[PDB]
């Protein structure tokens, strides 16, 4: 396929185009910042981000190439980690905060406003400080969410058919390309064959974080469907039912 | 099919 | 002293360093109630772990860091370290999970406790991958030493901490360097061992998920009174909490 | 006294 055959350079120039928008909160210094106000603001920003993740997700290369329930599928299990990994990324130049939207840059002293919540910043913010450790590079993040998109529901992808048997092989092709791509870019950049594989070692334990990251917050945000804290789009809540 | 993300995806 | 290890050296202490296979508790004249079968995985993980301690305590280096960053990384990968054995075990036994030997359970037994079969269905494709991947043993150590030094290593400012914490990141590095060389020794091209590099370590991606997914279902079954847990594991859920 | 902090030092 046309994007089976793409080049390192052509795959790491096409998600660089398909980055999303940053988009602003409803953050208004006047209110009273309550565990209610709080989380009404972080899944508005999350229900309006999500609309663009699936404009940037029909940009990855091949994504479109898979069925609609493939894409359904896999958006379905990396939502919450494609959001994290932007907010961590967003977060890098301030630290000791989380950028959720340049007007809403939270500290972990704010985060203890939400109940459960200060747990899930000290995570955040220490996956922020591991990405200035590693002065991680924007090709870097971009070839990880592409990864997260394509990995994170990919052994659960059936292959009942000789056609999804097909697209599942399809899929662990295209994640062997974007690994091709971080190492060309690595390599690029100058660093050692010791050095690249050293550094796709971390690049991709980072992964092991964001899942963990994700998993909390969602039984987090389930804990706050129950309890009625906030209003749910109708979004979220079919994207939190499909982690049952 | 009647799954507001799989009305994003094709429109 | 740990760091100066070649890459051979390092995967011949992880082969040596390898637990013992342990036997269920289970009773054939019994049946597989909720609360037995619970009783018997919980039993077996409680025995698994004082074996899991003597393990880390081989792990290159893992002993060199205070006993407050040992408890830490334990607290924060026991049971992925549980759940990537029963995978590798598990891996001659298409459609089943091999928890010991005496305890082989396909999904509709795993049916007999309530939200536990989606838990199954997960360990089996992961079985499935790890067949479909050719894993080797000096794979398989090298990736559950990974996840002891990495599952919590970012929650970790004193001078002392940074110190511990760059012993692990360098040690992460050598087990990198370890799994290239064993690939490379195994005749993979260039590009073959950075491909196989990536599918290796994105497992622990799928492992973390099911360590999540099994301690949401640990503390849902405690909080139903379904099995009491030992003091250690009533800690070692409780470090989740 | 943790339990874990115990057996890590036998
Ligand atoms: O982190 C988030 C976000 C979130 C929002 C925007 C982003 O870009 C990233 C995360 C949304 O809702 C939550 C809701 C929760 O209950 C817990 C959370 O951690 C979150
Ligand atoms: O998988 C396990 C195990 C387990 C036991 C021994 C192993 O070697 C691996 C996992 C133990 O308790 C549970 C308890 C649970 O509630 C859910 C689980 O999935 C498990
Ligand atoms: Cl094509
Ligand atoms: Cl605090
Ligand atoms: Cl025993
Ligand atoms: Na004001
Ligand atoms: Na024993
Ligand atoms: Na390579």
């Amino acid at each position: 396929s046309l994007a089976l055959s793409l080049t390192a350079d052509q795959i790491i120039s096409a998600l660089l185009e398909a980055e999303p928008p940053i988009l602003y909160s409803e953050y208004d210094p006047s209110r009273p910042f309550s565990e209610a106000y709080m989380m009404g603001l972080l899944t508005n920003l999350a229900d309006r981000e999500l609309v663009h993740m699936i404009n940037w997700a029909k940009k990855v290369p091949g994504f479109v190439d898979l069925s609609l329930h493939d894409q359904v599928h896999l958006l379905e299990s990396a939502w919450l980690e494609i959001l994290m990994i932007g907010l961590v990324w967003r977060s890098m130049d301030h630290p000791g905060k989380l950028l959720f939207a340049p007007d809403l840059l939270l500290d972990r002293e704010q985060g203890k406003s939400v109940e459960g919540m200060v747990e899930i910043f000290d995570m955040l913010l220490a996956t922020s400080e591991r990405f200035r450790e590693m002065k991680l590079q924007r090709e870097e993040f971009v070839c990880l969410k592409a990864i997260i998109l394509l990995n994170s529901g990919v052994y659960t992808f059936l292959s009942s058919t000789l056609k999804s048997l097909e697209n599942k092989e399809k899929i662990h092709r295209m994640l062997d390309k974007i690994t091709d791509a971080l190492i060309w870019y690595m390599a690029k950049s100058g660093l050692s064959l010791q050095q690249q594989h050293q550094r796709l070692a971390q690049l991709l334990l980072i992964l092991s974080h964001i899942r963990h990251m994700s998993n909390k917050g969602m039984e987090h945000l389930y804990s706050m469907k129950s309890k009625n804290v906030v209003p749910l789009s109708d979004l979220l809540l079919e994207m939190l039912d499909a982690h049952r | 099919k009647h799954k507001i993300l799989h009305r994003l995806l094709q429109d």
